[PDB]
Parts: structure tokens; C-alpha cells; sequence
């Protein structure tokens, strides 16, 4: 494994998808999606998945803050693999309390230039998301032979915001309604690759946290 | 007073160890500034103490509030942090002089801060108070039995609505029963209250029968 040169066909198919890759990343990256308002980004991904025949479902605690889960169904008898990236981004309409420069173009937009794609929302995390969205599209369209399912999981509320004191509920929740919620309500698989910007370096330990008032 | 620092980092990337005044975390810098301003405040009230006919003003300073970052997003420390200072002025002190003094405390620490006034009101010594002062004195000696004592400094060094009256050319003094809430006291003797009402009524019967 993997395959024979079933691989070669898929690699060429991906070569031919370079424009889709850039387009998806720019469009996704251009959507305003600070934690608390990921809905519009979610909708984009849902429709993208629907268009491409991945039978997406919105899986969320709130109707405007939800995870999106689709699948490329395998033929049977293989391990399933989830691809996962998050829908929310860092800087809200105005985080003047955190950052002194809470409004630069790079902080709230995304665009294709040279052979680059600019924008914090691309780095974190619409770019890696576009990557496996395209990967799945290629696998599907190349007719790749897969015994196991590929599960496509775009999650809300990855960023470390949390309710506390008088700041409660819908507007301030994050991780509790994101990935763990999506998995607990059906987005399960044998393995999961979380796509984030790591410069092609794999990690498989992470920290926990305790917040103290 | 808003101290600047930064750049902000996601907690797993925060640079340590850093000296407090050099902390990229504005909160940590503000902590040093708070201490220097407390030192400044101790001396400020001494330096600007001033005796008037109407009382001795001991103008005090307190830090009444602080905020930096927001509680519901604490994964990246803030690049700015603000305190809100209550600085009393004797009647002869320009607010700008005080602003400069605070700016100097900041500068000596080598910090960058914005020092912004968001409130200024003047204090006043009454002028031409004598006819009310006298009517009151006579009433007080009669009802209470002894001459009036000069007020403690705190009660001469606060906000009271004598300021707007005096500002507008209406000589005005403050007087009543009980120790002061800011102190703070928690009850009145009914007896004292009655002495106050009688002092007030007598003051009026004197003063309002004098020709203006
Ligand atoms: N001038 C005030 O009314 C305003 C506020 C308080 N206080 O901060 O307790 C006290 C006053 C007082 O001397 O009664
Ligand atoms: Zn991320």
C-alpha cells in the first residue's frame, strides 16, 4: 500500500485541480468567520460538499454555529480516515482589547497573488481545509479504490475562547460545540488527520489546559 | 492610563523569561506602573495639600479600575491594558499639570502609555461666604452649644455640590449632622438630626431677613 499507480492517476487529477484549490481557499478565506459567527463559512463548506456529492450534514448545537460532516464512502472492509479542519478564525469584527492593530487587510481578507495565497484566515485554517477538500474531490473523481470511508469534518469553535462569568452561551462557546460534538454525533472513524499549518511536520501529542480565575 | 506592549502571542508561544517592564504582556507592565503610581500618589497628596479659609484641602489619588484583555478570550495576552485614576485637585491646580506628572511617572519607567483625561471639574473656595457663615455660626452655637470646629480634611477635599453653587456665584458651604459615609459612618442619631433641622431653620430666619 498504497495501491499500484492508482496513485499516478490521482496525482495527475490533483495537478489539474490547482485552480479549484486556489479558488476554494480564497472564497473560504474571504468569509468572515470569527469564533462565534462561523455559520456563513459552514454554509459555504456544506454547499461545496453538496455540489461535489459528499452528502454533507450540518451537525451543530446551534443552527448558525455548526459542524459540517460529509463522506466519501468506501467499498467495504477498510479503515476509515477523517480529515478535519476548523471553520472559525481569530480576529472578530474588532478585537481592540487584545490587539493594538486589530484591522489590517491580512487580518480579515484572503487573496491569490504570485503563486501565494495571503490571509491569516487561510493559514488558520481555511487553507489546510481546502487541501483535503480538494484531495477528496480528486479521490472521488479519479475513481480511487478505497475499502474504507473518508470522513470530511469541518468543525466550528476550535479556537480557545470560553464562556466565563457573565459571558455565557451561544456567543462565547467554542470547543464544546465543535469537533467533540461532531464526533459524538456521528463523525467517527478509525483514524483522523487534523489539517493545520505545521510545515509538513506531524504531531500526535498536544497539551490540555486549565483556565484559572 | 493605557500602557502598550505586545506583540501578543498564543500562550504556547509566549516568550519567557522576560523582565516585567519588558513583558510583551501589557498587564504585566501595568503591574509595575501601578506600583510607581502608588508611590507618586503618596507624595502627591503631600505636595498639593493646601490651607484655605474654608478648610484644608488634602487632594488624594486612587486607582479605581483596571481592565486589560477580555475574560472570554484569554488564549493570547493583551497588548494594551488600562487603569482609571481618580485624582483630586485643590482649587488652584490645573488638570494638565497633573497629567504631565503622571506622564512623567510613565516615562521614567521607560514605558509607552497614553494618559487621557476623561473628566475634569474644578473645586472652589466660597467667596463672600460671611453672611451665611455667620448666620450658621450663630444658629449652631445656640442649638449645639459650642463654636464650630474646622472640618476634617477629607470633608474639605471631596466633591460636594457647593462647587457648582460657588462656581455660579452663589456662596455656599456644606454642613450637617453625622460622620461621613465615605469614612464611613452608617447611622444618624435622631437627636442630631433634629439639631440639624433647627440649625437650618434658624440659619434661614437669620439670613433670609438680612437685606441682600
Ligand atoms: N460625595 C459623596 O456623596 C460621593 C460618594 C461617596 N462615597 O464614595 O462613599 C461619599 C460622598 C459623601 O461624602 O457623602
Ligand atoms: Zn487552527
Amino acid at each position: 500500500m498504497a495501491g499500484s499507480n492508482d496513485v499516478a492517476k490521482v496525482m495527475k487529477t490533483l495537478d489539474g485541480m490547482r485552480e479549484g484549490l486556489i479558488q476554494t481557499a480564497v472564497e473560504l478565506g474571504s468569509i468572515e468567520a470569527p469564533t462565534g459567527r462561523e455559520g456563513a463559512a459552514g454554509d459555504y463548506v456544506y454547499e461545496w460538499m453538496a455540489r461535489n456529492g459528499f452528502g454533507p450534514e450540518r451537525v451543530g448545537v446551534f443552527d448558525d454555529r455548526f459542524n459540517v460532516v460529509g463522506r466519501l464512502r468506501g467499498t467495504g472492509g477498510g479503515a476509515s480516515l477523517s480529515f478535519n479542519s476548523h471553520l472559525d478564525t481569530i480576529m472578530a469584527r474588532e478585537d481592540t482589547a487584545r490587539f493594538a492593530d486589530a484591522n489590517d487587510r491580512i487580518y480579515h481578507e484572503a487573496w491569490h497573488e504570485e503563486g501565494r495565497i495571503y490571509g491569516y484566515s487561510v493559514v488558520n485554517c481555511k487553507g489546510p481545509m481546502a487541501c483535503w477538500l480538494i484531495a477528496a474531490k480528486a479521490l472521488k473523481e479519479a475513481g480511487a479504490a478505497l475499502k474504507g470511508d473518508v470522513v470530511l469534518t469541518a468543525v466550528c469553535g476550535e479556537i480557545d475562547c470560553e464562556p466565563v462569568d457573565e459571558f455565557q452561551g451561544h456567543d462565547y462557546l467554542a470547543e464544546d460545540i465543535g469537533a467533540r460534538y461532531a464526533i459524538s454525533h456521528g463523525a467517527i472513524s478509525d483514524y483522523a488527520l487534523v489539517a493545520e499549518a505545521t510545515n509538513f511536520k506531524p504531531a500526535w501529542v498536544e497539551a490540555g489546559k486549565v483556565f484559572l480565575k | 492610563v493605557t500602557v502598550f506592549a505586545g506583540p501578543s502571542r498564543y500562550t504556547p508561544y509566549v516568550p519567557r523569561p522576560v523582565a516585567a517592564l519588558d513583558s510583551p504582556n501589557a498587564i504585566v507592565r501595568m503591574a509595575k506602573l501601578v506600583e510607581a503610581l502608588e508611590e507618586w500618589a503618596d507624595n502627591y497628596e503631600k505636595r498639593y495639600t493646601r490651607e484655605y479659609g474654608g478648610g484644608t484641602v488634602v487632594p488624594k489619588v486612587a486607582i479605581g479600575a483596571i481592565r486589560g484583555g477580555v475574560p472570554y478570550k484569554i488564549y493570547a495576552f493583551p497588548e494594551l491594558c488600562s487603569i482609571y485614576m481618580d485624582i483630586r485637585l485643590n482649587p488652584d491646580t490645573n488638570p494638565l499639570v497633573v497629567q504631565r506628572e503622571v506622564e512623567a511617572v510613565v516615562s521614567k519607567l521607560g514605558l509607552k502609555a497614553e494618559v487621557k483625561p476623561f473628566l475634569f471639574r474644578r473645586g472652589y473656595e466660597a467667596q463672600g461666604i460671611e453672611p451665611l457663615q455667620n448666620a450658621l455660626e450663630v444658629a449652631h452655637r445656640e442649638v449645639v452649644g459650642r463654636p464650630t470646629e474646622r472640618p476634617g480634611s477629607p470633608e474639605c477635599s471631596m466633591w460636594r455640590d457647593t462647587n457648582p453653587y460657588n462656581e455660579l456665584g452663589i456662596p455656599s458651604l456644606t454642613y450637617g449632622c453625622g460622620g461621613g459615609a465615605g469614612g464611613g459612618n452608617t447611622y444618624f442619631l435622631v437627636d442630631d438630626m433634629l439639631k440639624a433641622a433647627k440649625v437650618y431653620a434658624m440659619t434661614a430666619m437669620d439670613l433670609c431677613n438680612r437685606t441682600p
